Order: C-alpha cells, then structure tokens, then sequence
C-alpha cells in the first residue's frame, strides 16, 4: 500500500512528478508539487506509525 | 491538446540523438521522461503494444 500510495493525484494536475515539471512554469509548479508534497509525507508517516 | 501516453505523433522541432546501451542515462522516449540504464531485453511482446 506504500508504494502503490505514489500513483495518486491528491488533488494536482497528474501523479507523476517529473511529468508536471516539464509540462507547468515555474510559477505554477510549486503548487501542484506542493499538493503531492503533502499527500506524500503524510502517507509516509502513516507507515511510519503503524 | 489531448494529454496522455498512448501513441504520440505531433512531436516537437528537436533533433534526435543516439542510443547508449549498458550506462545510466536519461532518456527522453515519445514522453517518457525518466532515468535508468537502457539493457536489450528479451520480454517478448505484441504487435501493437
């Protein structure tokens, strides 16, 4: 479930990160970036914890 | 523009390069933006895949 938990949008523009790198300005990217940021870390910690 | 992975053709005014087999590259396929080591492999496919 870990590893399957890297293949969600959480809520930006696509999952895969290096795809929104080359496809937004950097004006833009930081927001998407930050939706899988903070989607990322908590399913981290998540795992973590159990 | 309709943004996916299946088969691409309107490609970009760029010049291709050559392929390096055996060392750690990044490659840039039709998309595929990613990083590894490109080995002949031997995973034999279908004709549309």
């Amino acid at each position: 479930t870990l590893v399957k938990q890297l293949s969600s949008n959480f809520g930006a523009i696509s999952s895969v990160l290096n795809d929104i790198l080359a496809r937004l300005d950097p004006p833009e990217a930081e927001v998407q970036i930050d939706r899988l940021i903070t989607g990322r870390l908590q399913s981290l910690q998540t795992y973590v914890t159990q | 523009f309709e943004l996916l992975h299946a088969p691409a053709t309107v490609c970009g005014p760029k010049k291709s390069t050559n392929l390096v087999k055996n060392k750690c590259v990044n490659f840039n396929f039709n998309g595929l933006t990613g990083t590894g080591v490109l080995t002949e492999s031997n995973k034999k496919f279908l004709p549309f895949q």
